[PDB]
């Protein structure tokens, strides 16, 4: 979060 | 009360003594152990890994060990998207398809059940009838779940779902009175509040406000996110409190200003194991020589610096605060994301394998 996750 | 962790099936790949394998595992750690994560193929339930068969054999083998604890599959996850789940809750046909398939898939491996993660309805290129086709979605699945217990005998599959802290993101997906009925508990995300993503230092995990934030800036903490999935309709009993053993870090402007709110030029340095810069496991910033540590004091949370690095995270003070205020509030447990980013090795923060989630264990 939120694309690296 | 519940202590629900989570176990991700990537964790294996991480080098030296931060790989983590079902090995590592600990049966009564805690209560419910929730495996990350599944997918699907032509909307039935799948694998993600290639060796996760394997993996799943040992996980839910741990119940021999501890036959009270409960292992659920999780399916989705920030990677996986949005568009498989979309495609799948788009009609009656599909969704059907994929209700059959994961009971017969949970069990085939055991486990005691399906923990939703799709991250989300509603959002990041779901459109917005997918709100109200989750809500669809979950009551296929309490629906089916409790159908199969009532003919096979067997104890009742659970089924939850993991649930955002950001107001946009609840408001954008969840109809959170209707679904809070059906699932048997919801795990909520109360991390990822502020990180590299923002032009200033925040903490991954804070508490409560600082005394400077207000309006949108002032729901950025744990509190105000239980207080909202409360208030919109969730029994606290079924409300589990998620804690981070990981914290996100920033690369300063000046290492000269470090408070929180300082201004940041993105992600901090990389972890020598995680190696995804913007976050770093609590045993990649507990043994920090040359660090300076502070506690955020009107946020009930650590942070640490050195030069132009700067880390909010979680330690054992700040989850013993955490659970003293989820007791407070009367809520289910704790969930934590995730087991492989506690130094659950005891290799790094001189506190004994598991210090974090030990912590929770014990305080609850």
């Amino acid at each position: 979060r939120f694309x690296x996750x | 009360a519940k202590l629900v962790c989570y176990f991700t099936n990537w964790a294996q790949y991480r080098q030296g003594e931060a790989r983590f394998l079902p090995k590592d595992l600990d049966p009564s750690l805690c209560t419910h152990l929730i495996y990350a994560f599944a997918g699907m193929t032509n909307h039935q339930l799948s694998t993600t890994e290639w060796n996760d068969e394997t993996l799943y054999q040992e996980f839910n083998g741990l119940k021999k060990m501890n036959p009270k604890l409960k292992t659920l599959l999780a399916i989705g996850g920030w990677n996986f998207g949005t568009q498989k789940f979309t495609d799948m809750v788009a009609t009656a046909n599909n969704r059907q398809t994929f209700v059959n398939s994961a009971i017969r898939f949970l069990r085939k491996y055991s486990f005691d059940g399906l923990d939703l993660d799709w991250e989300y309805p509603g959002s990041q290129g779901s459109p917005a009838v997918d709100k109200e086709r989750f809500t669809t979605l979950v009551q296929d699945l309490a629906n089916a779940f409790q159908q199969e217990a009532q003919t096979s005998g067997k104890e009742r599959l659970l089924l939850s779902a993991a649930v955002p802290a950001g107001q946009t993101y609840v408001d954008a997906g969840y109809e959170v009175d209707k679904i809070a009925q059906n699932l048997d508990f919801v795990n909520l995300m109360a991390y990822d509040f502020h990180g590299s993503w923002e032009k200033v230092t925040g903490h991954n995990s804070p508490l409560y406000k600082r005394q400077e934030e207000s309006g949108a800036a002032a729901s950025l903490n744990v509190d105000a996110a239980v207080q909202q999935w409360l208030q919109k309709g969730t029994p606290a009993s079924k409300l589990i409190l998620g804690m981070p053993t990981y914290g996100r870090s920033f690369t300063l402007a000046s290492s000269s200003d470090t408070r929180v709110g300082a201004p940041a030029t993105g992600s901090g340095t990389p972890g020598p194991f995680t190696k995804e810069g913007g976050m770093l496991a609590y045993y990649e910033v507990c043994s920090w020589k040359g660090a300076t540590k502070q506690r955020i004091q009107d946020q009930k949370v650590p942070y640490i610096f050195r030069d132009n690095q700067w880390v909010g995270f979680d330690d054992v003070e700040s989850f013993k605060t955490k659970v003293s205020y989820l007791k407070q509030k009367g809520l289910g447990g704790a969930m934590v994301w995730a087991l492989d980013l506690d130094d659950f090795a005891g290799f790094s923060c001189n506190q004994g394998r598991y210090p974090l989630i030990q912590t929770l264990r014990q305080e609850l």
